[PDB]
């Protein structure tokens, strides 16, 4: 019906998949160099 | 130019008003007039 009344839904640019994947870098990125004061050059360091 | 049908499936009586040389689908829907 809404779309026989002349409505449409646009879908988004990004995709699920996408935005999950850019997560998982953060992620992978905060686990493997941990990078303080901004987003450059990752410095890899253990964990510990 | 190129045209979008968002509600057509092209993969392989269609609601469009031209087709062309370059028709294809995609996940926003059917296009035409652009190289893949
Ligand atoms: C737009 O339409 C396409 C094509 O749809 C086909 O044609 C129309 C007229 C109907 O007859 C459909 O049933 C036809 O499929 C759709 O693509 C199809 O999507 C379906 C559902 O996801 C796919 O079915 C899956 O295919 C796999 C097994 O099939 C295997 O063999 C076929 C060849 O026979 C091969 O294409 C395929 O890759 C496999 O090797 C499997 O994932 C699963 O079990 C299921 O059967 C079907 O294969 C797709 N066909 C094609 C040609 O790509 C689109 O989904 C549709 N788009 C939208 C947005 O709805």
């Amino acid at each position: 019906a809404q779309k026989f009344n002349g409505l449409t839904v646009l879908p988004p640019l990004l995709t699920d998949d996408m935005i999950a994947a850019y997560t998982a870098a953060l992620v992978s990125g905060t686990a493997t160099a941990g990078w303080t004061f901004g987003a450059g050059a990752a410095l890899q360091i253990p964990f510990a | 130019v190129a045209v979008l049908y968002q509600d057509v499936n092209c993969t392989d009586a269609w609601r469009i008003y031209s087709t062309g040389n370059n028709v294809f689908q995609t996940q926003a829907g059917c296009l035409i007039g652009a190289e893949h």
